[PDB]
């Protein structure tokens, strides 16, 4: 997921 | 302490693709729970609080390869470059398409993730490292401040  | 399983890590990062910065900021994540893209988490592994480093993380360890199957030509009639369409999935869980080109009736669309097929370049500072509280371990994520 992140970096978001 | 240093980054490892079950620590909540706070990093300050810049992200660049193809030489241009796309994003930056500060985040906190729970390490060892698949919350970050694999390549970045690997590059963080073992780092002491206070460390600064670059990390190149290739598409294969970030947002995956660009599926040439995800590129398709749709009719101009089917629509209600850089064009982002949040068109309805066929069964559930919408999938944002982005148009790359359009010639006449033909339109080229792309289902892939934006950063798919992109190698990512990170500048990182490990700002803080602490152990996760029992609640954070339950939810499987960091509760920042
Ligand atoms: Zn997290
Ligand atoms: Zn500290
Ligand atoms: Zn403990
Ligand atoms: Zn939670």
């Amino acid at each position: 997921a992140l970096p978001a | 302490m240093k980054v490892g399983q079950d620590k909540v890590v706070t990093i300050r990062y810049t992200l660049q693709v193809e030489g241009e910065v796309l994003d930056q900021g500060e985040l906190s994540y729970l390490h060892g729970h698949r919350n970050l893209i694999p390549g970045l988490e690997e590059a963080l592994e073992g780092r002491e609080e206070g460390e600064a480093f670059q990390a190149h993380v290739p598409a294969e360890k970030a947002y995956g390869p660009h599926d040439p199957e995800g590129v398709q030509v749709v009719p101009l009639s089917a629509f209600p470059p850089g064009a982002q369409f949040y068109a309805q999935d066929m069964e559930g869980n919408p999938m944002p398409l982005t148009v790359v080109a359009v010639e006449g009736e033909e339109v080229t669309v792309d289902f892939n993730h934006p950063l798919a097929g992109k190698d990512l370049d990170f500048q990182v500072e490990v700002v803080k490292v602490r152990e996760a509280t029992p609640e954070e371990l339950l939810h499987g994520h960091a509760h920042p401040s």
